[PDB]
């Protein structure tokens, strides 16, 4: 997953993302149901 | 049922990438599709 996101963020800027100098960003969905999630995230798992 | 290695590789070659609408990339070259192939081959090794 860490590769997949950094390959998307090579064009983005500014700064070009390497696997050197990237770390995980983690948030908890806090949703009443798990089936409210219909599509995957943009950059996520 | 036991996974056929030559079949699995044909199913893996068909796998898309993340953001699969605009990505237009497929197969073992995609970081999670190489990973899937590795853990499917490790799962068959266990099943066997």
């Amino acid at each position: 997953m860490k590769q997949e996101v950094t390959r998307n963020h090579k064009k983005k800027d500014g700064e070009a993302w390497s696997l050197d100098d990237v770390v995980y960003s983690t948030t908890v969905k806090e949703r009443e149901k798990e089936k409210d999630i219909e599509q995957p995230p943009a950059e996520g798992v | 049922p036991d996974y056929n290695d030559v079949e699995v590789r044909e199913l893996v070659s068909k796998l898309g990438g993340p953001n699969p609408k605009t990505s237009t990339e497929r197969g073992m070259t995609v970081p999670l599709n190489i990973f899937l192939y590795q853990e499917v081959t490790r799962m068959q090794r266990v099943i066997g």
